[PDB]
């Protein structure tokens, strides 16, 4: 589910800014 | 349509552009001092610095106080960009943007000394709960709206919308924070900036943009807020720029027919057919069928009732809030970068 790839990805944490 | 309604919106924002630009002339400038305030505890960080809350000793009010060291800000090459921020700051009036209470500066940083908002971040309560219901959803998007309207018609572009800059207050409204990237300009603008997953594709691709990358932004935000996750995401930067410059968007099964339609609108790569930046200007969004339920002057009110009230332990908790490592306050006996920061 889209929803398991976003929780196992490394972007689920506070973003930083460019 | 023109009527009655939109006048009065009109006659609204006039007046705010009259009291906005009489602080943008003139302001405020070292109205407190660190000793002032007890520092208590960190609520958040940034790459200059962190967020902390701290108590004003003549008064025992709680404050947030952001803190940032002017040698990284210098390295960073965010000179300009942290005067807009402040400046920015202490001119504008709106209920769902945090207040400035105080700012000064000492021989190695710059404070600004912000309303506590106790509730904690969006971010928190989104990642916790999974997603929003389109209802909650829907009633902190009208906010942004409603603060983009504001800020917009003074010239405001705003340039960093995410959960993590949005503040919950103790009556479930938000409070936008974080004018790092803040920008008064009349026409278009470079400068490459923002948060990889909220980036328009304009500013990906090095075109001028304005004011429909805050818009295009919104519409990442609403997408996150009622799926749980954003619309382009990966695990590098790069792979998310491609993403979103290619033109597509796919939406979750239980998105509504509205939800969707409004969400197109706005997650426009076209910048003649994206929502905000039309002939009708914020009324394409305002009048989407999506939004038939919102009673834009009761938000502005705060007479909606909330999703949800934080918890509230007492004065000066921090239970909404992630634990980060203390660091010092350090302050030189040396001035640095006094000529840099000379109208802070
Ligand atoms: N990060 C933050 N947390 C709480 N209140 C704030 N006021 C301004 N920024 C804040």
């Amino acid at each position: 589910t889209t929803y398991a790839d976003f929780i196992a990805s490394g972007r689920t944490g506070r973003r930083n800014a460019i | 349509k023109k009527g009655s309604e939109q006048e009065s919106v009109k006659e609204f924002l006039a007046k705010a552009k009259e009291e906005f630009l009489k602080k943008w002339e003139s302001p405020s400038q070292n109205t407190a001092q660190l000793d002032h305030f007890d520092r208590i505890k960190t609520l958040g960080t940034g790459s200059f610095g962190r967020v902390m809350l701290v108590k004003h000793k003549e008064t025992g009010n709680h404050y947030a106080m952001k803190i940032l060291d002017k040698q990284k800000v210098v390295k960073l090459k965010q000179i300009e960009h942290t005067l807009n921020e402040k400046r920015i700051l202490q001119a504008v009036n709106f209920p769902f943007l945090v207040k400035l209470e105080f700012s000064f500066k000492d021989n190695s940083n710059l404070y600004m000394v912000m309303e506590y908002v106790p509730g904690g971040e969006m971010f928190s309560h989104l990642r916790r709960i999974g997603r929003f219901s389109e209802p909650h959803a829907r009633f902190y998007a009208a906010q942004i709206v409603l603060t983009f309207e504001y800020l917009h018609s003074l010239d405001l572009i705003y340039r960093d919308l995410k959960p993590e800059n949005l503040l919950i207050d103790q009556q479930g409204y938000i409070q936008v924070t974080d004018f790092g990237f803040a920008k008064r300009v009349k026409g278009r603008t470079w400068t490459l900036c923002g948060t990889p997953e909220y980036l328009a594709p304009e500013i990906i691709l090095s075109k001028g943009y304005n004011k429909a990358v805050d818009w295009w932004a919104l519409g990442v935000l609403i997408y996150e807020m009622a799926a749980g996750y954003p619309p382009f995401f990966a695990d590098q930067p790069i792979q998310i720029y491609e993403k979103i410059v290619s033109g597509k968007v796919r939406f979750p099964s239980h998105f509504s027919s509205d939800l969707k339609d409004l969400l197109r609108n706005l997650l426009q790569v076209d910048l003649t057919k994206r929502f905000g930046n039309l002939k009708n200007g914020v009324n394409d969004i305002k009048n989407h069928k999506w939004f038939a339920t919102t009673d834009w002057i009761a938000i502005y009110q705060r007479k909606v009732e909330a999703p949800f009230i934080p918890k509230f332990k007492g004065p000066g908790d921090t239970s909404n809030f992630d634990d980060y490592e203390e660091e010092e306050i350090r302050v030189s006996i040396n001035e640095k970068c006094g000529k840099e920061f000379t109208e802070f």
